[PDB]
């Protein structure tokens, strides 16, 4: 019997033929540790996007921003980023500041919930605040 | 040492061993790995393991989140146990079997006691290797079951205790897929012992893992032991048949002595059995053979490798990877919507792929070729005035950050997502005119960079810009009255921007712009033209595409075969062409001055000069982009983690350009509240994205080859370690996945809410709310969690579909034409195990709520007091009524209570209108006990306990919680009801307290005894025997051995597959044992000469 | 609604402090009717599905609704001056493209 951990928490005579032997002499072009460190970047998958989905205790994720305003922070932030993986002073692609008016754009986030309202209240705040205006206790 | 199967040289025998097991040679040791590819030029092995191994040495990772599907169970199929509930000790007549002097022990298959009774505990007697960590794990009756029907949406209850009657319906479907998820597993096959107890002579009996097996045989096997006393244990053993027991069926094929596979008659439950069943028919339908990873690796490494698996035959050989194209497709959808318009998602993807491009292609960038070409220095000039000089400027070769050019090429593989423009810096400043030089190179520049962009504007703002510039020396009619020729090139960045003189060009007059009209009629002319591409393995791994033919890539240039030797200035290319033909035009433009005032000298002769330079210039980047870089994006695109995806492009076309592209989850014959995604809100088709013009300029003419470049064995060097660590079969893996679980999460939430979805609905007796979006979102929370946890994932998996109105029918993608035209794909959804699983659950709940803790029907509280030891939930007829019996009083949400005074009787509103005193047999619904339970509860408790007051609660389902007490003494059940009713709340209702009567095996006298709640029809399935030990049950409630639960044994005739599902569950049937091999991928890449 | 009271409607929430007190005001309709009081009386023979929201326009998915119609405590004679109030603005509204 064998057993794997988890990666997650859960609810809880002569032998040397003639062939063998090594000549290194050929160096790879382009070299294997090379391509290797370029292909170990795009295995990685892509960023989990929580933001603006509802939790464990049914209250949604994020920050309370304007849903505009969120695009365009992600937007300065992925420039900012790119600019410090090319080893530059300023990122010579950029998502923000194009030409495009691109001002219609949405983001998801945290400020409204699935109904359309308004994150200003949490939603396990407001079923409690509904339910115990209504709650009565024992007679006098 | 040495393999000669793969060419790999090893050290150790044992080793060897080791790696012969991968070549399906068994041992005639490292598991971890997950794949061993080996070269045939080269002594270089690459080997990948998963990325949370804690040692790294010398081996590769696999970042993929990849799912556990392949999982073994040594233990029992089962998810039922019997657990005695009151202990009893009788004497014995037999006490222990005797040999010549030894003696042995009488053990009971089942428990001796007065009761006993069966209950859900999931993989209660499992042997397992991973852990699910989704148990379901019940309680005894006798104890308090409340918490697992609150671990939902209950948050702001008002008593800790207790459940709320609106949510049991959302808190048992999320319990039958715990249910469900707990039990995929597969059988493992185990050791046997052949056995000599005189009544199991010659039987194979099964020996689970671990120290003292036999203590498990009694458990497994009721026959083996005898008849030796009178009881009800030993009566049922005299009932079965001898043969049917142990091993009954064997495979042919065996590997040593072990045999392949087994069946075993043994105990545990169908509903496991039957579950486990259909996992092993869809882990089988997914099976793979090494000669079509042969065939998949060398078609998608387009011709340049070759790729050879060599195994040994067999046929347990498991390597589950086939999936079909729906799938994908779903999974494709639900990447994309993980997007959001959020730059951050998607900027690492362009990055890393633009330089692994960067590193892959044998193209070098170097300025010195523009710098030697131009060979001018000119020092000591303080006013140049030189156009060689101010080229130079503009172009600053010397600098080498290219990310634009490899972003550029990169961004063709996601047309759909992502938009790439010039960035509005590179047009000329203010305008600008064409009086100025400096004016000019930037307007060069930029159509020359213009056409690698994926926008689909582009032609127009390279004509615009020109036309800019032409302000006041060269006029063109403008269609509008509002935009003028003046108006900003770099604006026109949607199709209902362009302007009708130029879709005409017969609009333009050859007289009042001359350069205009030759400017058109070269963008109409000699724009590159699109084209296509083939790539991947469809037949093996099946595609992502959705608005393309599955197997082919867009490219918004043609491409030719490679071949090293083409002629640099071969005009035939078209990026060439569209070189030589700018250069032109503004050589045209220049030489007569006619556009040039100011300027003291004639410029003509350097300006012509610089212009034939450049257009001659002898770069290699065209040659490159035409022949090479499409095999590159080929051979790449299939092993991406996000798979390409394209939207068409069109060089001119105009009503055929795509503006928008959205997302759809309702079905296509439903009239809903319209809810477009996030995507249809960019003002481009995808996110925008700038680039810079000098950059790609720069690269276009300053592109070289290597002196001796080989393109077989350059190609071979760049795909062996690319493909050593590909990641493919772990993406198709998660993809299956994640199709199964949006099928899961449909069918589940359907059945909480009115969706017009079509699906079979067995829980609708069990009560429940109208779920709004919210309440959904949570639950659809609840449900992924669950299943990320099942299958141990820790990244992205259904978070996209719960941003709003989860409440969803089917997945859709479509985009739209200029011209109004939109293009639907609805992928072919197929069936889903999980979800079938889940209906056949629901299918035996139906009939088994009672091993699962609750209780169907409604409750009568009432006095009763009396010396009969008829069980509760078992009452005679003569003491229940119904709606339908004279002289009851029905009740609705109108309930008002007057007091009666000077003596009369308080009284109550009946239904109907009529007023009635307290008294008689009256039916409420529980929600109205719920709206004034003090009120209520205050009014009713002394003629309830004293008068003749009987009241019918109509509940639905409920649970149920026993109180045993011995018959023998008094008895008063009125604590605990008065509890009962003191606890009920707005938000939550405790379990409803029964007493039942201790059954005895002996005259025993009676007492007096008070109930106050009788169930209103039977509920006593989950009871199995009362005095087990005993002849016979003398007073109190009876029930021997339930006969039909084992069928295989008790009726002669039965085939030995027989199953009565779904109303019994039988816990003694055949069961079917593997013991698979699972090898690595094992690969040896072979060059092409 | 957690509570059977209504038939799961969708009930409003007020901004502020001591917001709960809000609930029984907003809804008559909501409270329980135990007793032959007059208040209780009247709430008895008064329509049960009319509280709490009554209809949206949710047009992009992820985003607040574009407005809201309910039921709920209010007088005609401010609800008709905050009607043509709104309609005033409304024909004075223009947008991106004209501007």
């Amino acid at each position: 019997m064998k057993r794997i951990p988890r990666k997650t928490k859960g609810k809880s005579p002569a032998t040397t033929e003639p062939g063998t032997s090594n000549r290194e002499q050929y160096k790879a072009r382009p070299g294997i540790a090379s391509v290797q460190r370029a292909t170990e970047s795009a295995e990685m998958p892509m960023k989990n996007n929580d933001e603006g989905t509802p939790d464990k205790k049914g209250n949604t994720k994020g920050d309370l921003v304007n849903e505009h305003s969120e695009a365009k922070d992600e937007a300065d932030e992925a420039t900012k980023k790119q600019a410090k993986d090319t080893d530059k002073s300023k990122a010579q692609v950029t998502y923000s500041d194009t030409g495009i008016n691109n001002a219609n754009e949405l983001s998801r986030s945290g400020n409204v919930d699935n109904e359309g309202g308004s994150n200003q209240k949490p939603m396990s705040t407001r079923i409690a605040e509904a339910t115990s205006a209504i709650v009565s206790k024992h007679p006098a | 040492y040495q393999c000669h199967v793969c060419s790999a040289v090893l050290f150790s025998p044992l080793d060897l061993d080791a790696h012969v097991a991968s070549h399906g040679l068994h041992g005639n040791d490292i598991q971890r790995h997950i794949t061993e590819f080996i070269s045939s030029w080269q002594n270089h092995p690459i080997v990948q393991v998963s990325a949370d191994v804690e040692n790294k040495k010398t081996a590769q990772l696999l970042h993929a989140d990849t799912p556990r599907l392949v999982t073994w169970d040594a233990g029992l199929c089962t998810s039922f146990k019997i657990v005695p509930i009151v202990p009893a000790q009788v004497p014995q007549d037999v006490l222990a079997y005797t040999f010549f002097t030894s003696s042995y022990a009488i053990q009971s298959p089942f428990p001796e006691a007065a009761v006993s009774r069966i209950v859900v505990h999931t993989r209660w007697a499992s042997n397992v290797d991973f852990d699910r960590d989704s148990s379901v794990i019940m309680a005894p009756p006798t104890e308090n079951n409340i918490h697992l029907f609150k671990q939902l949406l209950n948050t702001e209850t008002l008593s800790v205790r207790g459940a709320n009657p609106l949510m049991f319906r959302a808190n048992v479907l999320h319990m039958l897929l715990e249910f469900v998820l707990d039990n995929l597993y597969l059988n493992r096959h185990t050791g046997f012992s052949q056995d000599h107890t005189p009544f199991t002579e010659g039987a194979n009996l099964r020996s689970l893992p671990g120290p003292d097996a036999e203590k498990w045989y009694s458990i497994m096997y009721p026959t083996r032991m005898g008849t030796p006393n009178v009881s009800k244990i030993c009566n049922f053993v005299a009932s079965c048949v001898r043969n049917r027991v142990g091993r009954f069926d064997r495979a042919q094929m065996m590997n040593g002595a072990m045999s392949e596979w087994v069946d075993v008659f043994e105990t545990s439950d169908a509903l496991t059995v039957s579950i486990r069943g259909r996992w092993m028919a869809r882990l089988a339908r997914m099976n793979i053979n090494p000669t079509e990873i042969e065939w998949a690796l060398t078609e998608c490494a387009q011709g340049y490798v070759t790729v050879t698996s060599p195994y040994a035959p067999s046929v347990n050989r498991l390597m589950p990877y086939r999936i079909s194209n729906a799938e994908r497709q779903i999974s494709q959808i639900i990447r994309i919507m993980n997007i959001g318009n959020n730059a951050t998602v998607i900027q690492p993807v362009l990055q890393d792929i633009s330089v692994l491009l960067q590193r892959i292609s044998p193209l070098q960038i170097d300025p010195t070729i523009i710098s030697n070409t131009m060979s001018t220095v000119s020092e000591s000039t303080t006013q140049t005035l030189s156009p060689a000089s101010s080229i130079l400027g503009k172009l600053r070769p010397s600098n080498s950050d290219f990310s634009s050019f490899r972003v550029a090429l990169a961004g063709w593989l996601y047309n759909g997502v992502v938009t790439t423009v010039i960035d509005d810096s590179s047009y000329p400043k203010d305008g600008g005119s064409v009086t100025s030089l400096e004016n000019l190179w930037d307007f060069f520049i930029l159509a020359l960079a213009l056409p690698l962009t994926t926008d689909p504007c582009a032609p127009v703002k390279a004509f615009m810009t020109l036309a800019n510039m032409m302000v006041g020396f060269e006029t063109i009619p403008m269609d509008n009255q509002i935009y003028t020729q003046s108006r900003r090139a770099s604006a026109f960045s949607t199709p209902h921007t362009w302007p009708r003189c130029f879709m005409n060009i017969q609009l333009i007059s050859p007289i009042d712009a001359p350069i205009l009209r030759q400017w058109a009629e070269i963008i109409h002319r000699y724009w590159p033209n699109p084209s296509q591409i083939r790539y991947g393995a469809p037949n093996v791994f099946g595609s992502a595409n959705l608005f393309t033919p599955p197997e082919v890539l867009l490219l918004p240039i043609d491409h030719q075969p490679a071949n090293v030797t083409t002629p640099t200035l071969d005009f035939t290319n078209e990026l060439t062409n569209w070189r030589a033909r700018v250069c032109e035009l503004m050589k045209n433009l220049v030489d007569n001055q006619r556009y040039q005032p100011g300027w003291t000298q004639s410029l003509v002769s350097s300006m012509r000069g610089t212009l034939d330079k450049l257009k001659l210039i002898k770069s290699m980047t065209p040659m490159y982009l035409q022949q090479l870089a499409p095999v590159e994006l080929a051979v790449i695109a299939p092993m991406l983690p996000f798979p390409p995806f394209q939207v068409p492009y069109v060089r001119l076309d105009r009503d055929r350009v795509p503006t928008m592209v959205g997302v759809t989850r309702q079905s296509r014959d439903t009239i809903t509240q319209p809810a477009l995604s996030l995507s249809t809100t960019n003002t481009t088709v995808g996110v925008p994205l700038a680039l810079d013009a000098r950059a790609i300029t720069v690269a276009l003419l300053s592109g070289k080859y290597p002196p001796d470049l080989v393109t077989n064995v350059w190609y071979a060097d760049a795909i062996y370690p690319m493909y050593a660590d590909t990641e493919v079969f772990s993406n198709l893996q998660r993809d299956m996945i994640t199709c199964e679980a949006v099928q899961t999460l449909v069918t589940l939430v359907a059945q909480i809410s009115e969706t017009q979805y079509p699906v079979d609905r067995y829980l609708d007796w069990i009560p429940s709310l109208r779920a709004s979006a919210a309440t959904a979102a949570t639950f659809a929370e609840w449900v992924n969690t669950s299943m990320k946890t099942a299958f141990d994932l820790s990244d992205m998996l259904l978070e996209p579909l719960l941003s709003g109105d989860p409440r969803m029918t089917q997945l859709a993608i479509q985009y739209q034409q200029y011209n109004g035209r939109t293009f639907n794909i609805i992928p072919e959804m197929p069936g889903s195990v999980i979800a079938d699983c889940v209906q056949l659950t629901a299918e035996v709940f139906n009939h088994e709520y009672n091993l699962f803790g609750i209780a169907r029907g409604d409750i009568i509280i009432g006095r009763v007091q009396s010396t009969h030891l008829w069980s509760p939930l078992a009452p005679p007829p003569d003491l229940v009524f119904d709606r339908d019996t004279p002289g009851v009083h029905i009740f609705g949400r109108d309930c008002r209570i007057s007091f009666g005074m000077n003596g009369a009787a308080p009284m109550i509103r009946d239904e109907t209108g009529l007023m009635v005193p307290f008294e008689g047999n009256w039916i409420f619904p529980l929600a109205l006990w719920q709206m004034n339970t003090r009120y209520f509860n205050q009014q009713f408790d002394a003629w309830i306990k004293t008068g003749e007051l009987r009241i019918r609660i109509e509940m639905g389902a409920y649970p149920y919680m026993l109180h045993y007490y011995d018959p023998r003494q008094y008895a008063n059940a009125w604590n605990l009801t008065s509890a009962w009713l003191e606890e009920i709340t707005p938000t939550s209702i405790p379990s409803v307290p029964f007493m039942v009567p201790i059954s005895s095996d002996h005259d025993i006298s009676s007492a007096p005894a008070v109930q106050y709640i009788i169930s209103t029809e039977y509920n006593d399935r989950s009871l199995f025997c009362t005095n087990s030990s005993s002849p016979q049950t003398i007073a109190g409630p009876d029930k021997h051995i339930p006969v039909e639960r084992y069928n295989i044994l008790t009726n002669p005739d039965a085939p030995p597959t027989q199953i009565q599902l779904p109303e019994v569950v039988d816990l003694y049937n055949v069961v079917t044992r593997y013991a698979y091999e699972t090898p690595p991928i094992t690969a040896v890449v072979m060059g092409v000469p």
